């Protein structure tokens, strides 16, 4: 993530993904900073352990399996569910199971609004905060 | 190899000042804001000589390293050391009283 | 009379207001022992905990039923619910009895505390057992210690400590069982 | 320029064997000094249940002793209790207290002067050279009755295991200067005990807190010396990692220069041959 | 090594079998083909290897495959020249390899 | 490296090899001194890996003695030359063969 | 020793030497990892030092004169004396004279038995074990 | 450097499990039975997955 660049494709991407991934690159930029500062576990600050728990959350969100590409409206919501809250319950292991739990249990009519409008409207920002609270997360 | 624990504290002041001036040499560009998001800062010549002389004499050893990263002049290192300090308290209180409820 | 309410617990919340917040509180020697003085119990009848200690050894920490301690007033014995006692000991033989078996350590001097819960805490520096003392060179130095009598009161005190140590050591190598 | 990169692999390969020798030198020294730490932990606690534990007292005069190491590949052990010194030397600072700062270990005088030098008076060093004995820790203690404080502060690292070393503040109060004043509760908590000494309670406690000072001092520079070998063990395993990660980047850099210098010397041969043929 | 292919290709294409092939020291196949390029007057490539190392090696390895008749599976012993996996003789060889079996002392 | 240390003539004592260094050619009292000087100078070079890192306190005084013995041997191979009187500033010395074997 | 190899190996070794050099190369292989730690004399381990002192008993054993080839039965008697343990007595700085305390003092009858049988039989393993105790090693 | 009985019961449960897997990767070979005595054993794929 630190070396991969796309500046011509940036400011040409999905508008809804551009809202939720600016913090995803941000919370991954700090995650590489505080993993470089803690090369071993003896010192625990508990304000960087928030970054180690959110950075390991977002890394598990970004990894996907082969020959199954994800549409951009089902990919914006899964990063919306991870850069914000809605996944701090799950430890690190069931996040791949929680992502398919988020995508399947959330109403598929909210994916049509994000696709057709292009971005997360505040009418849809409220509804998708609401639909992400009635998701049965597998880490309990 | 040995880490910073084996340094003399005359040499720890070197590493602390040099990590500060290494970050302070960087700045955001007005042509790079289209992909970085940070607006660009034109820094006058009198402000770079004034800013780096303070870090050399020791006037800004109070501030952390990341206050010097991607800022225009030494007025903005102090403006960013507060924002960094301010957000070490504020991290929460977005629970209720939203624009996101049912009817509004 | 007690205008400084100190302690390990009170030191914690005061240290959280002067130190930086990044550091956890320092530990204290109270956190490494469960056996207290006023903690009621710790006898259960006839055999009481005897913590016979040494700077370089823990010679016994299990229970005995009577301990013969060599106090400066004389030899005394400690039963289960003995009176609380801070006893300064002479050079003498600490006798540990738990029943029919009896071990005899000759100690150099050093205090022995009986706490109100009945735990005995013998605290000496050099506590040699009588199996590894020699009866030969003790009088070879005691007759030497009964000779060098200077006017220097510092060495007079160390020669006095030289005399009464070997005098009690010889007296407890003559009458052995 | 292909010998400068080859003489650096000479350096990092022996450093990675020096620092793995010192990892197990400090690991065998961690266990033959553990057979002396838990033996010495016995004599500490009968004084902590007879005299209690009173760190936060407002004494008139204090002697703070931060006991550090002599050699300095410890890995921030001598600095962690240096910050824990002033964390203790500002909490108990409440009314303008006279403080004497003492350092046991040669790495203490170089770091306490940076933090607090004007109230610094004593520097004990060369103490772990042969071994730590109680007669040595008595002479170090007897130099602290030359000054007559009302309290003693001992800053050391409690060796819990090979991983965790929590710092410790062990407090020893002077006999009736402040110690019986802090036991005084609706009467006294010291009046339970029958004194069996030659002379009074006031001078058996004079004998008993120097003995409480010499025991906790002997334990401090024995718990710290075994906390030293277990932090050097974790420091010399973080520097064999760092001298194997540097050696790995330097062999990749050497193999690239080895490949590039065979290609360069070959192109120099074909060009000189094509100029004749 | 091409004579070993042709015996294994008869069992694959006529006998219809799952043939094993053992190209013992695939590096010495590379090393011998690098010598015949040098003797034929060809300009050597990076690290002194033949310019045709990718196609002299790839011409061998593409006949070792599965067809509709049978298959040829080759277990090729691999030597790494200067303990250097980025050397062009193992790096070209490892592009063809579908498994590695490391035998250790 | 012998020249930068100030030892002149800057002869590498290990890398210098002669065919006259057999014991049946120069005797045994010359061969064993030369084979003994080369052993102490080689042990010091294997210790100088750890002296320049640590500093000569953990060698258990068998290897501390061979560091001081080799450092005396290193300077005793240096010699003022009669033609380097204009360079070194000292008169040159002609050392006989018996006085070299007796000294080392 | 670490770099010198023989692909033919010990299938063409003198038997009797094969009995004792198979564990000579093992005790020297463990010594080479423990090598360059011998400058820690005061910092000793009581198991690491045993392979460190025995490994120095054997590298000083293999030292030879410029032109003095040894017959093979005198080599395997000498390396029997250093591997099986008869030269833990001898200090490390006079082992190269201790084999001339071993070869010149063990009677030469055992050499022609080992040469002709071509292996250390248990009948001969009892004899020269006793002959290796009546040798005058330079011990102090 | 610490000890065999030092480490945890779960960490030594892996040590006991790995050591009987590191042993179980051994196999006697049919071409090697003319000089080793032990007979060779072809192990099927399903018996390897279910066996491990």
């Amino acid at each position: 993530v630190g070396l991969s660049v796309s500046r011509v494709g940036s400011a040409a991407q999905f508008p809804g993904m551009k809202q939720v991934a600016g913090t995803l690159k941000l919370e991954l930029a700090q995650y590489r900073e505080v993993a470089a500062f803690a090369q071993f576990g003896s010192d625990l600050d508990a304000a960087t352990q928030y970054v180690l728990e959110r950075g390991a959350r977002l890394t598990e969100m970004l990894k996907q399996k082969q020959f199954a590409p994800i549409p951009i409206e089902r990919q914006t919501v899964a990063v919306y569910a991870a850069t914000k809250g809605f996944l701090d319950k799950v430890r690190v292991q069931d996040i791949v199971a929680a992502e398919e739990a988020v995508i399947s249990q959330v109403n598929p009519a909210v994916f049509k609004i994000l696709k057709a409008n292009g971005k997360i409207t505040p009418a849809l920002d409220a509804h998708l905060k609401a639909e992400l609270r009635k998701v049965k997360l597998p880490g309990a | 190899i040995l880490g910073m624990d084996e340094l003399s504290e005359e040499d720890k002041l070197t590493v602390a000042r040099a990590r500060k001036i290494q970050r302070f040499l960087s700045q955001p560009f007005q042509v790079a804001e289209v992909f970085t998001g940070t607006p660009g800062k034109y820094v006058d010549l009198a402000d770079t000589i004034s800013g780096f002389q303070g870090v050399l004499t020791g006037k800004y050893d109070d501030l952390p390293e990341m206050a010097f990263y991607m800022v225009g002049d030494i007025k903005e290192v102090k403006e960013k050391a507060d924002k960094m300090a301010k957000d070490i308290a504020s991290r929460k209180e977005a629970d209720n009283k939203k624009v996101s409820e049912e009817l509004k | 009379e007690a205008a400084a309410p100190a302690g390990p617990k009170e030191f914690t919340e005061v240290w959280n207001k002067k130190a930086p917040s990044t550091l956890i509180v320092p530990e204290f020697p109270s956190n490494y022992t469960a056996v207290k003085a006023v903690g009621e119990g710790q006898v259960h009848g006839d055999a009481f905990p005897v913590n016979f200690y040494t700077p370089h050894s823990i010679l016994s920490q299990a229970q005995k039923d009577t301990v013969v301690l060599p106090g400066v007033d004389g030899y005394f014995g400690v039963k289960a619910s003995h009176v609380p006692t801070i006893a300064q000991l002479k050079p003498g033989v600490v006798e540990l009895h738990s029943g029919a078996e009896s071990e005899k350590f000759f100690v150099s001097g050093g205090f022995a505390f009986v706490h109100p819960n009945g735990v005995t805490d013998i605290c000496v520096l050099e506590a040699a057992t009588l199996d590894q003392v020699d009866p030969a060179a003790v009088k070879s130095a005691l007759a030497a210690a009964s000779a060098a009598q200077p006017t220097d009161e510092f060495e007079q005190a160390a020669n006095r400590a030289a005399i009464e140590l070997y005098s009690a050591l010889e007296s407890a190598v003559e009458a052995k069982a | 320029s292909n010998q400068a990169v080859k003489q650096r692999i000479r350096a990092i390969k022996n450093i990675g064997k020096i620092t793995k020798a010192m990892k197990m030198v400090a690991a065998s020294k961690m266990k033959n000094a553990q057979i002396a730490v838990e033996q010495s932990r016995g004599l500490v606690d009968p004084f902590v249940r007879l005299f209690g534990d009173f760190p936060a007292v407002n004494s008139n005069k204090s002697v703070v002793v931060a006991v550090t190491s002599d050699k300095g590949l410890c890995g921030g052990l001598n600095s962690n209790i240096t910050k824990y010194t002033r964390a203790t030397l500002a909490t108990t600072e409440s009314e303008g207290k006279d403080v004497v700062v003492v350092s046991i270990g040669d790495k203490g005088r170089s770091q306490l002067t940076r933090i607090e030098s004007q109230r610094y008076q004593l520097a004990i060093a060369d103490t772990y050279k042969v071994r730590v004995t109680f007669g040595q820790a008595s002479l170090i203690v007897e130099e602290l009755i030359k000054h007559n404080p009302q309290s003693y502060q001992i800053l050391f690292n409690k060796f819990r295991s090979a991983i965790s070393f929590k710092p410790t503040v062990a407090t020893i109060l002077s006999p009736d200067l402040l110690e019986k004043q802090l036991e005084d509760v609706t009467g006294n908590s010291l009046d339970a005990y029958d004194i069996e000494a030659s002379h009074e309670r006031s001078d058996v406690l004079r004998d008993l807190t120097e003995f409480h000072l010499g025991v906790t001092l002997y334990n401090a520079m024995l718990e710290n010396n075994c906390s030293e070998h277990a932090s050097r063990m974790s420091a010399m395993e973080n520097s064999t990692k760092s001298a194997g990660e540097m050696l790995g980047k330097l062999t990749l850099d050497y193999n690239r220069k080895r490949q590039a210098t065979i290609t360069t010397e070959l192109i120099e041969i074909i060009a000189g041959a094509s100029a004749l043929m | 090594a091409l004579t070993g292919l042709t015996v294994a290709e008869y069992f694959r294409d006529i006998e219809g079998q799952d043939v094993l092939l053992f190209v013992d020291n695939i590096f010495r196949f590379t090393q011998a083909n690098s010598e015949v390029s040098a003797l034929l007057g060809r300009i050597p490539s990076a690290v002194g290897y033949q310019p045709t190392l990718a196609t002299d090696l790839g011409g061998l390895q593409e006949r070792i495959t599965t067809t509709t008749k049978g298959s040829i599976t080759s277990v090729q012993a691999v030597y790494v020249p200067a303990d250097d996996l980025t050397d062009p003789a193992p790096a070209t060889t490892f592009a063809h390899l579908d498994a590695t079996t490391v035998l250790s002392r | 490296s012998i020249a930068e240390l100030g030892i002149y003539p800057a002869v590498d004592p290990l890398d210098s090899t002669s065919r006259m260094l057999n014991p049946n050619v120069i005797g045994a009292e010359h061969y064993n001194v030369a084979r003994g000087v080369q052993k102490v100078l080689q042990d010091y070079k294997n210790l100088q890996d750890i002296i320049a890192i640590l500093g000569m306190d953990e060698l258990s005084e068998e290897d501390k003695l061979t560091v001081a013995r080799a450092r005396k041997i290193q300077r005793f191979l240096s010699q003022p030359f009669q033609v380097a009187e204009v360079f070194t500033g000292t008169p040159g010395k002609y050392v006989d063969l018996a006085d070299t074997i007796s000294g080392f």
